[PDB]
C-alpha cells in the first residue's frame, strides 16, 4: 500500500541527497545520477 | 463542485484587494482577459 505522490511545478537536486546520507544504494537507469542536474523531467511522480 | 480525484497542478496567484460592496450603480470599472492555451501549457492576461 505504498505511498503515491506528486512533485510538479518546482524544482530538485541531487546534491542535496548524499551529503552524509549514505543511504543503501543510489542509483539510476538510463542516465548516470549525478548529472540530474542538467536533466529535465515533466510531471514527476513519488512514490515511497 | 463535490470533491477532487487527483490534482496534477494547484495554485495560488498574487495577493490583491477588493470592493465588496453591494450598492446599486453603473460600472465603475472594467476588466478583459484573453485565455489562450499554446503548445500545452496555459497563459492569461489582463488589464484594468
Amino acid at each position: 500500500a505504498w505511498n503515491r505522490k506528486r512533485i510538479s511545478n518546482c524544482v530538485a537536486d541531487y546534491s542535496v541527497l548524499y551529503n552524509s546520507a549514505s543511504f543503501s544504494t543510489f542509483k539510476c537507469y538510463g542516465v548516470s545520477p549525478t548529472k540530474l542536474n542538467d536533466l529535465c523531467f515533466t510531471n514527476v511522480y513519488a512514490d515511497s | 463542485y463535490s470533491s477532487a480525484n487527483n490534482c496534477t497542478f494547484e495554485y495560488v496567484s498574487q495577493p490583491f484587494l477588493m470592493d465588496l460592496e453591494g450598492k446599486q450603480g453603473n460600472f465603475k470599472n472594467l476588466r478583459e482577459f484573453v485565455f489562450k492555451n499554446i503548445d500545452g501549457y496555459f497563459k492569461i492576461y489582463s488589464k484594468h
